[PDB]
C-alpha cells in the first residue's frame, strides 16, 4: 500500500462515477461503484481496506483524490408473487432503502425497461422494512396471506391486482366490566 | 400457616431471535465475475444454504404467532383499571402516555440493550461516512441482511393488554369460548377455592390482598428499574447472534491456504490457470465458514423454537387458566399470571399464594366418638391443648368438628392414633 | 425427498476438479495427476455428505421433540381427562380419540364449548341473620326479585338453602353483600 514506483504500459481511461463499473487502480483491479470521497488517507497510502479485507476506497494516481467503492447492489432486494398460474405480476420490496432513493440505489439507468419499470411509479410507499413498488396500500385490514414484514402483509385482489395492508390482529371485542353482574 | 403472602415473581423466556438472510454470491465471491462462474461449479450449496436460514426466518415468525396470537379476540382495555382494588394500571397501557405500551414493559424495553441495530442502517449511512466503518455496514456490504420481524412490537404489545384486559375483566372464561363477564373479587375467591383455600378468607381480606399485590407490582418495579442483568436471556440470544455474524464478517479476512485473502489480488497477479487453485481454496473456505453459520443458526433455532413452545404452553396453563403443576408458573401456590411484552421474548408476572406463620397444633388422623370413627372431609383435626377443632390446611380457621364437618367409616379400634372427643350434631 | 434428491444432484459438481465424473479423470490422466482431481471430488462428496447429516440429525431432533409432545398427549388425553388448559384442543376437555397417520398421529379431541350466556345480578355473599352465607359450588345470581344458587358453567338455578352454602362470619366485612333469606330443610 505504497505509492507506485514501477508501472507497466496501461492507457488510462477517464473517471466514471456513480455508476457499476470494473476499475483498475495501480494494478489493483475490481469491480463497483465510485463516488467522490470525504475520506482523509495517511500519505504514500493508496487503498482503504475494511475488517472483511474489503476495498471500500482507493487513492486515484491522477488527481490525488479519495473515492469511495461501493458493491454493486448491496442492499436486499424481495420479489412478493400470487405464483405462476395465478398471475405474471409481481411486487419488489427493496429493504432498508427510501423511495426517493430506489433508482439510485438499483442503478436503474443501466438495467432493462422492465427492470427501469419497478423502480418508480404511483404505487410506492414506506413500509418500515423498505420501499414497497408494485402494490398499492389500502385502508383495509385482512388476516396475512404473505407476509412482508414489519406488521404489513400482501394478497391478490383485495381487475385483480396484489394490494398491501396493516395484518389484522383479531376481531376488535369488548368486555362490559360489573361489579355485580357475572355471564352464565 | 396463619398468614400468606401474595407473591409477584418474574420469568424471562426467549420467543424469538433475529432473522437473517445471506447472499452466497456477495460473500464468497462479491462482485468479481470470475470467483461467479468458479461457484457456479459448485452446485446447490446456497440453494441449501438459503433454504435453511429462510426455515429459521419464518420459524421465528411462527414461533412469536403461537405465544402471542392464542387469542383472536383483542378486549378492549378497561378505562377504570382498578378491579376490587387491585390496581393493575403499570400492566395495561395508559392513556395519558403516547406509547402503546405499559410501564413495565416500558421498562423491559429499556432493559435489553439491542447493540446489533440492523434496521437502524439505511441506504445512505453506510456511504458518505467520515471514515469510523461500523460492523453493521462490513455486514451489508458482504451480503449479510436481517428480516424485521413480521409482527412489531406494538402488535404484541397490543396482544399483551388484550389478554391482562380479558383476563381482568372474564378470567378464565375467555380461553375456552366466549368471555363471560364477572366481578374480579368473585374471580379471586374462585381462584383461591383453586389452591385450596375457602373463599371467605379473600373475601374477608381483601383489602390485605390488594394491598400486598400492589405491593409485590411496586416490587417488580423497583427490581426492573434497579437491579440490572434481570434479562440475561434475551440479552444472551442477542449478543449471539450479533456475535455470530461478527465472525461470519471477520472470517473472510483468512487465506485458507491461499496467497491472499483478497481476491482482487489472486485475480490481478495472476492468470486463469494459476488463479483458479487459489479462488477454489478461497470459495470452500467460505462456504465453509458460511455452513458452521448455518449449522449453529439451526442448533440456536430449535432451542429457541423449544423455549418458545414452553413460553406457548405457560400462555395457556396460566395466563388463560389456572395451573395445579407444581413450579410450572412459580413458587407457591399458582393464582393467576399477566404477560409482558419483551424484546425477542416474554415476561410472565405469577401471582402466587405463599402461606407463612405457621403455629404447632397436637393433630389426630381420626375422632372416636360413641364407638364410631369420624373422618375430616376437607381438613385435618387439630387441639389448642385443651378443644379439638377442623381446620383447612393452608389456612388456620378453627371449626366445631360437627357431622357436617366429618364422616363416619367404622368403630375407633382400628386407626392408629384416635382420640376421644365429641362429635356436635345440630 | 428433497434433501435425498438435493445429494443425489450434488455428485454433478466438479468441486475444483476438472470433471464432476471419475471415469473422465481416471481415463484421461495417470495415477499422479489423477489423485489430486480424486482428492478433491471425495473431499466434496464427503463435504456434502456431511452436511445431509447435520440437517438429518437436526430435523430428527425436531421430530422427536414433536413425537415427544404426541406420547404426552396420548397419555394424558387419549388414556385420561386433562385439566390442562388448551393442551388437548379449545374448551374443556372431555375425551380424544387418536387416528393414525402417515408418519404422525391425529387426535379427534372432544371438548366442551359453553355458549348463550345470560347477564345476571351476582353478589359474593348472602346475609341472613347476620351471618355470611357463601356458596360451596356455585355462584350466587338473581333473575330480578329472586336470588338462587347455580353452577359456574351451566344456568341451573336452585334453591338457595343451609346445605347449598356455608357460613363463616357475620355480614358487615364482606364488600358487595345482599340480604335475603336462607332456607332450612
Ligand atoms: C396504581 O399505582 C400507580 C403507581 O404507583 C399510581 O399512580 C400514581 O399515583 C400517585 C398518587 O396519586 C401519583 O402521584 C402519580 O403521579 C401516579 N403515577 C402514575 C404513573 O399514574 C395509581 O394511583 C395507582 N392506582 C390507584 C387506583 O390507586
Ligand atoms: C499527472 O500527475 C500529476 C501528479 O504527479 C497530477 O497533478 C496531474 O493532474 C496528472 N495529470 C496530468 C494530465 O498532468
Ligand atoms: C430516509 O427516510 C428516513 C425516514 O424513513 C429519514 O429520516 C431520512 O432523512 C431519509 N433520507 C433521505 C436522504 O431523504
Ligand atoms: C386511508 O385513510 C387515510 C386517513 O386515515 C387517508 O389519508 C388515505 O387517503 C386513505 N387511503 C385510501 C386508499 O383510501
Ligand atoms: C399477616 O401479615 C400482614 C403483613 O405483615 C399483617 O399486616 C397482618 O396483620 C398479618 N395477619 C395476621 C392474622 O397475623
Ligand atoms: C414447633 O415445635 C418444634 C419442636 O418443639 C419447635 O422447634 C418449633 O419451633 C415449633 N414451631 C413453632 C412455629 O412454634
Ligand atoms: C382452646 O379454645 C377454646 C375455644 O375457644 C378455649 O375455650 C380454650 O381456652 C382454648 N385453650 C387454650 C389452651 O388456649
Ligand atoms: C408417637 O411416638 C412416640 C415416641 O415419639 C410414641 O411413644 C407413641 O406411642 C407414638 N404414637 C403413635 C400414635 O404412634
Ligand atoms: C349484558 O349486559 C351488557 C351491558 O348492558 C350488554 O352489552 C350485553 O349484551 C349483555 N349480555 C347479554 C348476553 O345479554
Ligand atoms: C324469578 O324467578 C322466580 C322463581 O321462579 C319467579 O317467581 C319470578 O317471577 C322471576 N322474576 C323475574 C323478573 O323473571
Ligand atoms: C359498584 O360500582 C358502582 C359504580 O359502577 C358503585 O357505585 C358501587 O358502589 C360499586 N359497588 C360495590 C359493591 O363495590
Amino acid at each position: 500500500n505504497a505509492p507506485a514506483t514501477v508501472c507497466g504500459p496501461k492507457q488510462s481511461t477517464e473517471l466514471i462515477k456513480n455508476k457499476c463499473v470494473n476499475f483498475n487502480f495501480n494494478g489493483l483491479t475490481g469491480t463497483g461503484v465510485l463516488t467522490d470521497s470525504n475520506k482523509k488517507f495517511q500519505s504514500f497510502q493508496q487503498f482503504g481496506r475494511d475488517v472483511s479485507d474489503f476495498t471500500d476506497s482507493v487513492k486515484d494516481p491522477k488527481t490525488l483524490e479519495v473515492l469511495d467503492i461501493t458493491p454493486c447492489s448491496y442492499g436486499g432486494v424481495s420479489v412478493i408473487t400470487p405464483g405462476t398460474n395465478a398471475s405474471t405480476q409481481v411486487a419488489v420490496l427493496y429493504q432498508d432503502v427510501n423511495c426517493t432513493d430506489v433508482p439510485t440505489a438499483i442503478h436503474a439507468e443501466q438495467l432493462t425497461p422492465s427492470w427501469r419499470v419497478y423502480s418508480t411509479g404511483t404505487n410506492m410507499f414506506q413500509t418500515q422494512a423498505g420501499c414497497l413498488i408494485g402494490a398499492e396500500h389500502v385502508n383495509n385490514s385482512y388476516d396475512c396471506d404473505i407476509p412482508i414484514g414489519a406488521g404489513i402483509c400482501a394478497t391478490y385482489h383485495t381487475n385483480k391486482r396484489i394490494v398491501a395492508y396493516v395484518m389484522s390482529l383479531g376481531a376488535e371485542n369488548s368486555v362490559a366490566y360489573s361489579n355485580n353482574t357475572i355471564a352464565i | 400457616p396463619t398468614n400468606f403472602t401474595i407473591s409477584v415473581t418474574t420469568e424471562v423466556m426467549p420467543v424469538s431471535m433475529t432473522k437473517t438472510s445471506v447472499d452466497c454470491t456477495m460473500y464468497i465471491c462479491g462482485d468479481s465475475v470470475e470467483c461467479s462462474t468458479l461457484l457456479l461449479q459448485y452446485g446447490s450449496f446456497c440453494t441449501q444454504l438459503n433454504r435453511a436460514l429462510t426455515g429459521i426466518a419464518v420459524e421465528q415468525d411462527k414461533n412469536t404467532q403461537e405465544v402471542f396470537a392464542q387469542v383472536k379476540q383483542i378486549y378492549k382495555t378497561p378505562d377504570i383499571k382498578d378491579f376490587g382494588g387491585f390496581n393493575f394500571s403499570q400492566i395495561l397501557p395508559d392513556p395519558s402516555k403516547p406509547s402503546k405500551r405499559s410501564f413495565i414493559e416500558d421498562l423491559l424495553f429499556n432493559k435489553v440493550t439491542l447493540a446489533d441495530a440492523g434496521f437502524v442502517k439505511q441506504y445512505g449511512d453506510c456511504l458518505g461516512d467520515i471514515q469510523a466503518r461500523d460492523l453493521i455496514c462490513a455486514q451489508k456490504f458482504n451480503g449479510l441482511t436481517v428480516l424485521p420481524p413480521l409482527l412489531t412490537d406494538e402488535m404484541i404489545a397490543a396482544y399483551t393488554a388484550a389478554l391482562i384486559s380479558g383476563t381482568a375483566t372474564a378470567g378464565w372464561t375467555f380461553g375456552a369460548g366466549a368471555a363471560l363477564q364477572i366481578p374480579f373479587a368473585m374471580q379471586m375467591a374462585y381462584r383461591f377455592n383453586g389452591i385450596g383455600v375457602t373463599q371467605n378468607v379473600l373475601y374477608e381480606n381483601q383489602k390485605l390482598i390488594a394491598n400486598q399485590f400492589n405491593s409485590a407490582i411496586g416490587k417488580i418495579q423497583e427490581s426492573l428499574t434497579s437491579t440490572a442483568s434481570a434479562l440475561g436471556k434475551l440479552q444472551d440470544v442477542v449478543n449471539q447472534n450479533a456475535q455470530a455474524l461478527n465472525t461470519l464478517v471477520k472470517q473472510l479476512s483468512s487465506n485458507f491456504g491461499a496467497i491472499s485473502s483478497v481476491l482482487n489480488d489472486i485475480i490481478s497477479r495472476l492468470d486463469k490457470v494459476e488463479a483458479e487453485v487459489q479462488i477454489d481454496r478461497l470459495i470452500t473456505g467460505r462456504l465453509q465458514s458460511l455452513q458452521t453459520y448455518v449449522t449453529q443458526q439451526l442448533i440456536r433455532a430449535a432451542e429457541i423454537r423449544a423455549s418458545a413452545n414452553l413460553a406457548a404452553t405457560k400462555m395457556s396453563e396460566c395466563v388463560l387458566g389456572q395451573s395445579k403443576r407444581v413450579d410450572f408458573c412459580g413458587k407457591g401456590y399458582h393464582l393467576m399470571s399477566f404477560p409482558q411484552a419483551a424484546p425477542h421474548g416474554v415476561v410472565f408476572l405469577h401471582v402466587t399464594y405463599i402461606p407463612s406463620q405457621e403455629r404447632n397444633f397436637t393433630t389426630a388422623p381420626a375422632i372416636c366418638h360413641e364407638g364410631k370413627a369420624h373422618f375430616p372431609r376437607e381438613g385435618v383435626f387439630v387441639s389448642n391443648g385443651t378443644h379439638w377443632f377442623i381446620t383447612q390446611r393452608n389456612f388456620y380457621e378453627p371449626q366445631i368438628i360437627t357431622t357436617d364437618n366429618t364422616f363416619v367409616s367404622g368403630t375407633c379400634d382400628v386407626v392408629i392414633g384416635i382420640v376421644n372427643n365429641t362429635v356436635y350434631d345440630p
